[PDB]
């Protein structure tokens, strides 16, 4: 999984503020994937953030509701596309 | 054969890959693939008339300005996208048209407004609200489903209308 390390590092009852760890390659952009742990097919919101970032903000949440959180990387390489698998964590509020 | 460069444009996760499959290959996909850039090529018949249609499946904005002007300066019709359950990707709308309309040195652009996942519960954007920024462009909206098909066929169809009769 790309990029590693997601985690909350401060959260309110509205909002979350995530981190990870950039690969050792460029990356062209993030994004960032979020909807209540469990939901339906494209029950969630997205958005992109560029590759040089590696923290956003989520705000708008629901208070004391179970979100999960996924980050993608994407980009281009001398093999090709970058489409590295994403990776997820779940939080409360 | 006439060709019509279609370009799919809005915000990250909006349904922007599922609607283009659905047009093209007449079925959805429910994984969740981030895109770089992809084209799709198809020739169909609309109103009676045979042509090729070239959509560009664009990564969600924002994109990098440089890349952004290279499709929005050759693309002849904008398909623009948000998510009936994602406000931000409806806010957005209005900064991608400014942007087109400056690439293009125009006011008057081939472009429909689509407001996508309509089969969802829960949604944020009310139409009333993407109806009026529609007539505000004087440009058509519709709802759609990629999972449902919902509109799908009328949204891209409507769009090659609108470039035949600009
Ligand atoms: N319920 C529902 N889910 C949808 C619909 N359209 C797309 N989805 C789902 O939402 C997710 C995102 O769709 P997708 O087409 O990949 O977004 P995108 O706009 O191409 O995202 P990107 O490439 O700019 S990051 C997918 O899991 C897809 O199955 C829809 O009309 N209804
Ligand atoms: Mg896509």
């Amino acid at each position: 999984s790309v990029p590693t390390k997601l985690e909350v590092v401060a959260a309110t009852p509205t909002s979350l503020l995530i981190s990870w760890d950039a690969p050792a390659v460029t990356v062209f952009f993030y994004i960032i994937a979020y909807g209540e742990t469990g939901h339906g097919v494209g029950a969630f919101q997205a958005f992109r953030v560029p590759g040089s970032k590696s923290t956003a903000t989520i705000s708008g949440l629901k208070p004391g509701v179970d979100y999960t959180i996924t980050v993608y990387a994407r980009g281009y390489s001398k093999q090709g596309p970058y489409k590295p698998s994403p990776i997820s964590i779940n939080y409360r509020t | 054969m006439t060709e019509y460069k279609l370009v799919v444009v809005g915000a990250g996760g909006v349904g922007k890959s599922a609607l283009t499959i659905q047009l093209i290959q007449n079925h959805f996909v429910d994984e969740y693939d981030p895109t770089i850039e992809d084209s799709y090529r198809k020739q169909v018949v609309i109103d009676g008339e045979t042509c090729l249609l070239d959509i560009l499946d664009t990564a969600g904005q924002e994109e990098y300005s440089a890349m952004r002007d290279q499709y929005m300066r050759t693309g002849e019709g904008f398909l623009c996208v948000f998510a009936i359950n994602n406000t931000k990707s409806f806010e957005d709308i209005h900064q991608y048209r400014e942007q087109i309309k400056r690439v293009k040195d125009s006011d008057d652009v081939p472009m429909v407004l689509v407001g996508n996942k309509c089969d969802l519960a829960a949604r944020t954007v009310e139409s009333r609200q993407a109806q009026d920024l529609a007539r505000s462009y004087g440009i058509p909206y519709i709802e759609t489903s990629a999972k449902t098909r919902q509109g799908v066929e009328d949204a891209f169809y409507t769009l090659v209308r609108e470039i035949r009769q600009h």
